[PDB]
């Protein structure tokens, strides 16, 4: 498929299952 | 006066009813105002055009650190959590991110409090405090954030690429930062980080490098006055926009091969080509044209051939952002065991395909097909959620004129074959970079990346290899894509039926299938959502059957891929996956050709013929996938274990891979017919469709299964659902495990309450709303236990409760005590809060629960949630909120005293402790607020024994929904 930089956040808002 | 220019008409989609006004303030800030008289939540976002790429060489992570600090207080609002607390009490939320060239801040909130939120927000860019005390605490949050990425393969590769380019180029910088770079090293060098933060903010947070986007119910004129009043005061330093004309990869960085050792057992090949910045050619996107062709997955594609040879399973190609002045073009693929032995050949094929493009020359019909498709997509674009919408717009206001921001990255304009040839001319062997990731290189590397410790090796590619690639001739197997036949043409919105219902209606109720239907009555777009749940006990009967159900569906999607890719490009999508109760199938997109795709899928699953090669390859990838879970984060393991402990039936990863080896082609072929022989189908068809059409689709699915699979109705007594384990009053259990990859601890605390019900739901949700903000501010901001600190409700199998999740370097038992101390603080905080504050929370929850969906898929998901959980409470929000508004402060206190308090008579607690890699052992039980004394927990040593020794909750009763 077509490609469509890792960026850092202030918080993770949802905790998730994975 | 305070305004320098008011843009002309902002080109928008005709289906878009929101109002737009673009303008540029006298200080240079580019603004996009958005009025939506219906929005339940208003939102604002501001993007500063500078990022980690501008970090001082001796203070890595400074720009990211600045981003964190801006939330901890301003002169106008000193309280370090005044911002987050205000949003919390007004149904709002906020976050921000830092990239190489951008720092984006955004929030949303009840439409009634836009000004109050925006005021507090604007202060971030006017008078930040950068309080010394906050700085010393929050640095731990940054360190913890980096810590969780240290063992993440994606980040390791991300930083490794930077480390293999020009060391003098800012591209080589470490942008996350950590305690060493932000505290330890600076202190040693005699640097004052506080001053540096202020200096950085002062020098770069200039209005000329800022873009803002605000969305609310107010009119454009009122929004204009609001923005001017709060942002025109931002100072303009006329800062030059950072430019990076010299590409990070120079000659000495080309024709290089990198062999890398991954953490997870993954096999990948990364091919990179340095290219000029193509951003200014956005009107024709030559880079996306080449990506479209190179990354295509239809017949004749590079992927199809690489897969046929059994070398790769997936592929992504196209341009990759760099920064102002430089970009990359990539072709990445995963590798099969054989593919890893034929890397040179794979790359040769890559160049043969590229040579095919050169020989055929740029194809205008291809460009036109995409152009027309993008035009259709832009026109019928789903309405976006405010928060994400403003954040995105704030970012692109930096690259496109005010009038073009909405259409910019959507519509294609002119075909530029010359630019395409220009980029294509860069995709040659002499300027290629190759990286191979595989565990097979372990013990064979000689270099270590300083920031993550990545083990790897660098070698120059032999000239004879480069030369062979340069001589790549044409391969008869490679062809240009054929005309896409899935392009939608019928966009008529069928008129609302006279018997149309506001909620889904049961229009079919037989043993074979239960059909829920609702004709879209809000969005009026030529789209539909077709959701199907196929029930069968043979999908999860045991580990072996779970593996086969997965493998079966995975193999089916793999054989349908070439065919489905085209549909996907034409906005027609589908999802097929195995569940603990059977199979899940969802078709979404333009309703036009949905029937064709659906029929194909059902036909295929009922007449599927397995390909041995594909089977062995996918099975091998599945085995690693199961094993790779050991490399997941501590909090991920915690949630995983809790799930296994609390659910009646749940097969572990270990049980699944142990049974995998026994999955043989013959057994899989026998499995399919058995799986489809008996089923029950519960569906939800929602969108631009009529009752008769709905009944028509269902009949087709049934008929296809009956004709090819001889499928028959399942018995109602067979329609079994799993129960949640019922914990004993005053009980406390602890399950402990270790994470062998991450050197950090994780923990999840579960306080089971009771079965889901209107009253129980709102007791829990209101309490969660009340402690939400205080939990984050206490456990993270104040105590800095870790970057990841979470609290909230947990719902599973009709049961529910309160959950806390934390990832920290501190041991679980210490974490446990802290959460317990917090609970005592909250208690006190609730008993002392004013009715005013209490009611504010009730209203905050009310708005959150009543916030209406902006698009069909969001509305559908809610209905689907009610059908899947089998509660069918389609009018839940209205009911529950009505009940919510009657709760009093006293009710919440009692709820806490009887269910959650440390000495609560009905406390039901289980804790999952995930120890850090370097921890050999750890106890399960052990200024700062005072932590209460806890009982001796029962240590769970065997999950099976645990579940067996406890009773199981009953299943929730369905909210009767009478209909034909």
């Amino acid at each position: 498929f077509v490609n469509q930089v890792e960026a850092l956040y202030l918080v993770c808002g949802e905790r998730g299952f994975f | 006066p305070a305004i320098k220019r008011i843009g002309n008409h902002i080109t928008k989609s005709p289906e878009d009813k929101r109002e737009y006004r673009g303008l540029e303030l006298a200080n240079g800030i580019k603004v996009l105002l958005i009025s939506d008289p219906t929005t339940d939540k208003s939102s604002a976002a501001l993007d500063v055009h500078i990022g980690s790429l501008s970090d001082p060489p001796n203070i890595a992570g400074l720009s990211h650190f600045c981003q964190h600090m801006l939330f901890l207080g301003t002169k106008k609002y000193p309280k370090e959590n005044e911002y987050s607390q205000f949003l919390s009490e007004h149904a709002g939320s906020s976050n921000a991110f830092t990239s190489g060239e951008h720092t984006n801040y955004y929030f949303d909130v009840s439409h009634e409090h836009l000004e109050g939120a925006l005021d507090r927000f604007a202060q971030f860019f006017l008078c930040p405090l950068f309080d010394e005390s906050c700085k010393d605490r929050e640095v731990n949050a940054v360190d913890s954030e980096h810590e969780k990425n240290v063992m993440n393969d994606a980040w390791r590769l991300f930083q490794l690429e930077k480390a293999t380019g020009n060391p003098k180029h800012p591209f080589s910088k470490f942008g996350t930062g950590n305690k060493y770079t932000l505290e330890t090293r600076p202190n040693q060098e005699g640097i004052d980080v506080r001053q540096e933060l202020l200096k950085f903010h002062s020098a770069y947070y200039s209005s000329n490098l800022m873009a803002v986007c605000v969305l609310g119910r107010e009119s454009l004129d009122d929004l204009t006055n609001l923005v001017v009043k709060l942002f025109s005061e931002v100072e303009n330093k006329n800062v030059p926009l950072p430019e990076f004309p010299e590409h990070p990869f120079q000659e000495e960085h080309l024709k290089q091969l990198y062999k890398i050792v991954p953490i997870k057992d993954i096999r990948n090949l990364y091919v990179t080509f340095p290219i000029p910045d193509l951003q200014k050619y956005y009107k024709s996107n030559p880079g996306h044209y080449l990506g479209h062709l190179i990354g295509h997955e239809g017949p004749g594609s590079l992927l199809s051939e690489l897969k046929s040879k059994g070398w790769v399973n997936t592929l992504v190609g196209g341009q990759k952002e760099g920064a102002r002045g430089f970009m990359f073009f990539i072709i990445n693929v995963d590798l099969t065991e054989e593919g890893l032995l034929h890397v040179e050949d794979i790359i040769l094929h890559m160049f043969q395909y590229i040579q095919k493009l050169r020989a055929e020359g740029p194809q205008e019909w291809v460009f036109q097909e995409c152009k027309d498709l993008n035009a259709v997509a832009f026109r019928f674009k789903d309405k976006e959620r405010p928060r994400g919408y403003t954040s995105k717009i704030a970012g692109i206001l930096h690259y496109y004129p005010l009038e073009e921001v909405l259409t910019a990255e959507y519509l294609l304009e002119e075909f530029r074959p010359d630019l395409i040839e220009m980029v294509l001319d860069k995709l040659r062997p002499e300027n290629v970079r190759v990286a191979i990731v595989s565990k097979s290189f372990e013990g064979k590397t000689d270099r270590t990346e300083e920031w993550y410790g990545t083990q790897y090796k660098q070698e120059a590619i032999p000239d004879e290899v480069i030369k062979k690639w340069q001589n790549a001739d044409l391969n008869g197997k490679f062809k240009l894509p054929t005309k896409n036949e899935f392009i939608p043409t019928n966009f008529e919105i069928l008129p609302l039926e006279k018997e149309a219902t506001p909620y889904p209606a049961l229009i079919k109720d037989t043993a074979m299938s239960k059909l829920w239907f609702k004709q879209d009555d809000k969005f009026f777009l030529p789209k539909a959502c077709l959701n199907f749940e196929f029930f069968s006990p043979f999908a999860y009967v045991d580990p072996l059957h779970c593996n086969m159900a997965y493998l079966y569906l995975e193999l089916l999607k793999d054989s349908l891929n070439e065919y489905a890719y085209a549909a996907e490009l034409a906005g027609l999508s589908y999802d097929l996956q195995n569940t603990i109760y059977g199979m899940y199938l969802s078709v979404k997109g333009y309703n036009d050709k949905q029937p064709i795709l659906l029929k194909k899928i059902i036909e295929k699953m009922a007449t599927f013929e397995i390909d041995e090669k594909r089977f062995e390859i996918i099975k091998e990838a599945y085995m690693r996938s199961l094993n790779n879970f050991r490399a997941e984060q501590p909090h991920q393991h915690a949630m995983y274990y809790l799930r296994l402990l609390m659910t009646e039936v749940a097969w572990t990863k270990d049980e699944l891979k142990e049974a995998l080896d026994d999955v043989t082609l013959p057994r899989l072929k026998a499995f399919i017919p058995q799986l489809l022989s008996r089923l029950h189908i519960e569906a939800l068809l929602h969108g631009n469709i009529t009752k008769q059409a709905a009944l028509g689709i269902m009949q087709m699915v049934e008929d296809t299964l009956i004709e090819h699979a001889h499928t028959k109705p399942l018995l109602p007594s067979q329609l079994v659902r799993y129960r949640e384990v019922q914990l004993p009053d005053r009980g406390w259990f602890v399950y402990q495990q270790r994470n062998e990859v991450h050197n950090n601890c994780g923990i999840e605390i579960y306080y089971q309450t009771d079965m889901q019900s209107t009253s129980e739901n709102m007791f829990l949700e209101l309490f969660c709303q009340i402690i939400s903000e205080p939990c984050f501010n206490t456990l993270r901001t104040k105590e800095q236990l870790g970057y990841i600190v979470f609290s909230g409700p947990r719902r599973a199998n009709g049961i529910q409760g309160l959950r806390f999740i934390i990832q920290s370097e501190k041991p679980p038992h210490y974490l446990e005590s802290r959460v317990e101390a917090f609970l005592i603080t909250m208690e006190k905080s609730i008993e002392d809060m004013t009715e005013e504050a209490f009611q504010k929370h009730i209203q905050a929850l009310a708005i959150r629960r009543l916030d209406k969906p902006k698009k069909l898929s969001a509305e559908c998901a809610k209905y689907w949630g009610e059908i899947i959980s089998q509660q069918y409470n389609f009018d839940r929000d209205n009911t529950e909120v009505a009940y919510l508004k009657t709760l009093t402060k006293e009710d919440i206190i009692k709820f806490y005293k009887e269910m959650l308090a440390v000495d609560a008579p009905r406390r039901h607690k289980v804790s999952v402790h995930v120890l850090a890699r370097e921890m050999d052992s750890c106890p399960v039980v052990g200024n700062l607020s005072q932590a209460p004394a806890l009982p001796q927990p029962e240590v769970i040593q065997n999950m099976t024994e645990f579940k067996r020794g406890l009773p199981l909750f009953p299943l929730v009763k369905p909210h009767i929904n009478f209909m034909a």
